[PDB]
């Protein structure tokens, strides 16, 4: 009753077979609202883009008792590469905002 | 008592003040009014109509909303847990807080 919201990461080296049992946890929840947070449908989008898809997903889960939401390749979502390095600075500062906002009371 | 409505009433204008009464007055005709499969008057009470301080109370905390400034909406949020004092430091900072409001009141 005290933390309305909790978060975990999941790391690992590449190949060990995480976001599967990412998504096992999520369906063994059984909480109503379940979605996924992909890169997989934002090809090609602009930062922007890729701010306002975030948000609509986010709001859309402000609307039930419970939920759980995953999100998935940080990394890519953020467009990192070793040389430079180079990266959206506009979506991380999103995401560091959006892990800290506790949703309406009571959900 | 109206001293005590005249205080609590923070940044309403005249249009929400006349609101609060209309709903205020609300409530006990409703209390009187069954309406289960025909809407019936009951006429055997409502020579006894009266207005206490609980409907205004309920009124201000369920029906009327301002529509400026801040209000509980804003501090219940951002004080989720309240403030205890585990120690010294806190009575510290909420005087030197004291000080430089008066400060600014004043000078
Ligand atoms: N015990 C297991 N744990 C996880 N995945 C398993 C297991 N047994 C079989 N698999 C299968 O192995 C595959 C794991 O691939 P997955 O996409 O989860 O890896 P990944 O770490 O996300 O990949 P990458 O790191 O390259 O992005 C899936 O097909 C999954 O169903």
């Amino acid at each position: 009753d005290r933390t309305p919201l909790v978060s975990v990461l999941l790391e690992g080296p590449p190949h060990s077979g995480k976001t599967a049992l990412a998504a096992k946890i999520a369906e063994e929840s059984n909480f109503p609202f379940i979605k996924i947070c992909s890169p997989d449908k934002m090809i090609g989008f602009s930062e922007t883009a890729k701010c306002q898809a975030m948000k609509k997903i986010f709001d859309d889960a402000y609307k039930s008792q419970l939920s759980c939401v995953v999100v998935d390749d940080i990394e890519r979502l953020l467009d990192y590469v070793p040389i430079g390095p180079r990266f959206s600075n506009l979506v991380l500062q999103a995401l560091l905002v959006l892990l800290k906002k506790a949703p309406p009371q009571g959900r | 008592d109206i001293k005590e409505l005249a205080v609590e009433t923070k940044n309403f204008s005249g249009a929400e003040l006349e609101g609060l009464v209309r709903a205020a007055q609300s409530t006990a005709m409703n209390r009187h009014i069954k309406a289960s499969t025909k809407v019936e008057v009951d006429m055997e009470k409502a020579e006894s109509l009266q207005v206490t301080r609980g409907d205004f109370l309920a009124s201000l905390e369920n029906d009327i909303k301002p529509a400026f400034g801040t209000n509980q909406e804003d501090y219940a949020s951002y004080i989720m847990n309240g403030i205890i004092k585990w120690g010294d430091p806190v009575t510290r900072v909420l005087d030197d807080g004291e000080l430089l409001v008066q400060q600014t009141k004043n000078s």
